[PDB]
RNA sequence: CAGAGUGUAGCUUAACACAAAGCACCCAACUUACACUUAGGAGAUUUCAACUUAACUUGACCGCUCUGACCA
């Protein structure tokens, strides 16, 4: 299951705060991931050296 | 190392302890469970795994010889992780440059 | 020879595409996992911009703050609209279609006619002399009707076995009966034409494999097939 | 005047003693015994007993520990038993489950040091 | 010049051919409490218990008691069982459980304890002081 | 003493332990967690290291792969120069096990990969071929070496 | 479908009674992780009867397993 192992949190004693943004990548889809700013979500660009 | 950084530590309320204390015994069964069922859905493929070798080897030993040799073809083994949302039919993302540091 | 016959059967699935969705219970350690991970954290780049931007307007050269550069982010999430985790198929039913219960594994089931009657089984094909067992189920997918897909096999052992006898009307010496060998593996990519869909092929989930399986068939099946 | 057993310097525990305080814990249940250096059991206290179960919510906890030695304390008093040693780990010795278990014998009446023999 | 063992070595049941796939204790508390339950056990080599133990005789101690008393186990359970599962229906028990704060009455305990295990205590702790070994040999 | 029946009781030296792939048991794997998020990979190495001890697998090493940071840049609107968007993070977690039998093989990746979270990618490979295991030593295992030599 | 066989949570030749035990197992903390340790959690006698102690013996009642019937 995608959940199995998936809730985790920092098992750190001294780190940064961290916020649940959407990685849009190139195709649409989206992972959650942690970022330093509250940022609604985040977009992947196509890079133009691989065109 | 800098203190200027670290931010002010509240205290935390008797009954927010009381709430995270007794979560944390409800995740130690929840936990349990999703062993118990992955411990159990190995035990299911081995056990037929391996009797499935047996009736193998009956019927012909050469079929039987050849099911166990290792498979140099399946590593190196790649599979793609999963999404949240599906993949756009019809998506253009931006144009832009990657640039790695290392 | 042998009194029994050899079929190499295949059992193809289709990997989850999207994760699956939280339990209840899940969701309350969630929101404990991300609360205790901000209360033990350090003071961040846009908590240190919002933070001196208080103080110096409090007192009174940054033209965008943090806060209103906050509400730019949001305003460009709502107008992106993401992909739907469920799809038309599940409103329809239509369990032919791989774009169905992303959430949950598929397995192909196909319809084939023995004795003038119609029997759902795994596909499978019929071992030949100078031939692995697993290059048998291999040939099924070529056997199939209009299909381009490219299949992942995991190991060369059979991952389970079904006996059964001819209801003593095709019983006989030289033919008695047959023992199917089950092989397991990953659809990396592609699914089947158009030309036929329904009565041809189906994919459905482990609770709904029982509907087309038999009752002893579907005691085999179980074995090797997981529901994670 | 009695001797104790001396010696057992390259093993643990020690033997030069004349009673000494051992505290088993089970997965499930705590255990206490008080017995002598020959090994035989002078006193005891558990929790598997009926007697301790039905006031206890948990067995394995450090409340149950705790309650473990204000039985025994009662019961060594009543045997006549004051003096016994205790010879724990470096970890059980820092737990807090056996930090409440020695003062509640210490709290009891008990003495977790034994007397110096007296040779002359 | 050799000679066979009288009995069986302890270590002889390990397998040497598998070593790394033998469990290993991993602490000090494993190996401690495994080494205490062989030194328990009678031996055909020289002992400390051979020595120093106190020396028994095989025939077990007569019992001149009374006859113990007939208890119904099985109803005996029933009620033990649904008594405990009251005191852990409590939300207010189990946090003072939690807490480290709760404690037992030492007047109930010993009630109970002097009617159902009272009197096999007091039977060890008489033969400490050899009053069954003074007074009935 | 020797000529007693009691000789040789205290020995230990035989309880104690002093690679090829097998046509039967692949040799060394080499598990790669490749995903943006550093938590989840950590994590799901954890949940990969804990599976294989429970299944009696070996696991020759767990380390972590250097971070590569990836700056994403965006075309800016209505022009041509390339402005800084985001900063994208390369975190890898990587467990190697050893005496995997072909059999399990297809069991243990079909249990792995239905567990691997959102954005996690998983590769396994066989790098046996590469060696390179120059390893630091200590002074009572390099001691028993030079006896061996000597 | 009958035919026999079989019975404590994962295991056990744990269970005399004072009593359903020991181990394994799950979380959190510590550890890159594992391990160790600390602090916590979930647990069992198939169900009814038999002069009664009966998890144990005598019977069925219940499930499981095994061989054929059944079978594409």
């Amino acid at each position: 299951d995608s959940s199995r192992a998936s809730l985790t949190r920092v098992h750190r004693q001294a780190y940064a705060r961290l916020y649940p943004v959407l990685l849009v990548k190139q195709d649409g889809s989206t992972i959650h991931i942690r970022y330093r700013e509250p940022r609604r979500m985040l977009a992947m660009p196509i890079d133009l050296d691989t065109l | 190392l800098d203190k200027a950084r670290e931010r002010p530590q509240v205290e935390l309320t008797f009954e927010e302890t009381e709430r995270r204390a007794l979560l944390l015994k409800k995740w130690s069964l929840y936990k349990q469970q999703e062993r118990k069922m992955e411990r159990d859905t190995i035990r299911a493929m081995l056990e037929a795994q391996q009797e499935a070798l047996e009736e193998l080897q009956l019927e012909s030993p050469k079929l039987h010889a050849e099911a166990i040799k290792r498979d140099p073809n399946l590593f190196p083994f790649e599979k793609e992780g999963p999404h949240y949302t599906p993949p756009i039919p019809n998506y253009q993302p931006p144009e832009g440059r990657y640039n790695d540091i290392t | 020879g042998s009194p029994w016959r050899l079929l190499g059967a295949l059992c193809l699935q289709r990997p989850p595409v999207v994760s699956k969705p939280l339990t209840p219970l899940q969701e309350e350690m969630a929101s404990l996992l991300q609360q205790i991970e901000i209360e033990r954290s350090l003071y961040s780049d846009h908590e240190l911009r919002a933070l001196d931007e208080n103080q110096r307007l409090a007192k009174k050269q940054d033209i965008l703050l943090a806060q209103d550069l906050e509400d730019m982010w949001e305003q460009k999430f709502l107008q992106f609209k993401l992909g739907a985790r469920i799809t038309e198929a599940d409103e329809k039913n239509d369990r032919t279609s791989l774009n169905r219960k992303l959430d949950r594994n598929l397995v192909l089931l196909v319809r084939e006619k023995f004795g003038d009657q119609d029997v759902w089984i795994l596909p499978q094909a019929e071992w030949q002399p100078g031939e692995t067992l697993r290059g048998t189920a291999e040939r099924t997918l070529a056997t199939l009707s209009e299909n381009n897909m490219e299949a992942k096999f995991l190991g060369n052992a059979p991952c389970g076995h079904y006996t059964f006898k001819f209801p003593q009307a095709m019983r006989t010496e030289s033919n008695l009966g047959a023992k199917v060998f089950f092989f397991k593996a990953l659809l990396l990519t592609g699914d089947f034409s158009q030309a036929g869909n329904k009565g041809h092929h189906v994919w459905v989930t482990k609770d709904e494999l029982g509907d087309y399986l038999k009752p002893k068939y579907l005691a085999q099946v179980r074995r090797f097939v997981s529901d994670l | 005047v009695a001797r104790k057993e001396r010696g057992w310097r390259t093993v643990f525990p020690s033997r030069e003693f004349w009673h000494r305080l051992r505290v088993i814990r089970t997965q499930h249940h705590v255990e206490a015994l008080v017995e002598h250096q020959n090994g035989k059991v002078v006193v005891s206290a558990s929790t598997r007993e009926w007697a301790i179960k039905k006031h206890l919510y948990s067995t394995r906890n450090v409340v149950a520990c705790e309650s473990i030695g204000r039985v025994l304390a009662q019961r060594c008093l009543e045997a006549g038993i004051n003096f016994m040693v205790y010879q724990p780990t470096p970890w059980e010795a820092a737990s807090d489950s056996m930090k409440r278990l020695q003062s509640a014998m210490t709290e009891g009446g008990v003495v977790l040091r034994e007397p110096q023999r007296i040779y002359e | 010049r050799r000679t066979p063992p009288l009995g069986p070595m302890p270590n002889s049941d390990i397998d040497l051919s598998n070593l790394e796939r033998l469990e290993k204790y991993r602490s000090f508390d494993r190996y401690r409490r495994r080494a205490e339950q062989e030194a328990q056990a009678p031996h055909w080599w020289r002992t400390y218990r051979e020595y120093f133990g106190e020396k028994t005789d095989p025939k077990e101690k007569i019992d001149i008691g009374l006859p113990p008393p007939k208890v119904s186990r099985t109803q005996q359970l029933l009620e033990r069982k649904q008594a405990i599962q009251e005191l852990r229906a409590n939300v207010e028990e189990e946090r003072a459980a939690r807490l480290r704060t709760a404690s037992v009455p030492l007047d109930a305990v010993r009630a109970e304890w002097e009617r159902t295990c009272g009197p096999y205590h007091k039977q060890r702790l008489a033969e400490y002081y050899g009053l069954y070994r003074d007074l009935f040999h | 003493y020797k000529t007693k029946p009691t000789h040789g009781i205290g020995k230990y030296k035989h309880l104690i332990k002093a690679n090829l792939g097998t046509d039967y048991e692949y040799g060394v794997l080499n598990i790669h967690l490749t995903a943006y998020d550093m938590t989840l990979a950590e994590s799901y190495a954890q949940y990969v290291h804990n599976l294989c001890n429970s299944l009696s697998i070996k696991v020759e090493e767990s380390y972590a792969m250097p971070t590569k940071t990836i700056e994403v840049l965006q075309l800016q609107d209505q022009g041509s120069k390339m402005l800084l968007d985001s900063v994208l993070t390369t975190h890898e977690r990587v467990v190697q096990i050893s005496g995997l039998s072909a059999t399990f093989a297809e069991i243990f990746l079909e249990i792995i990969q239905s567990s691997l979270p959102e954005g996690v990618r998983l590769s396994v490979k066989e790098h046996t071929e590469e060696d390179f295991k120059g390893r630091f030593k200590a002074r009572p295992e390099l001691e028993e070496l030079l006896a061996k030599l000597k």
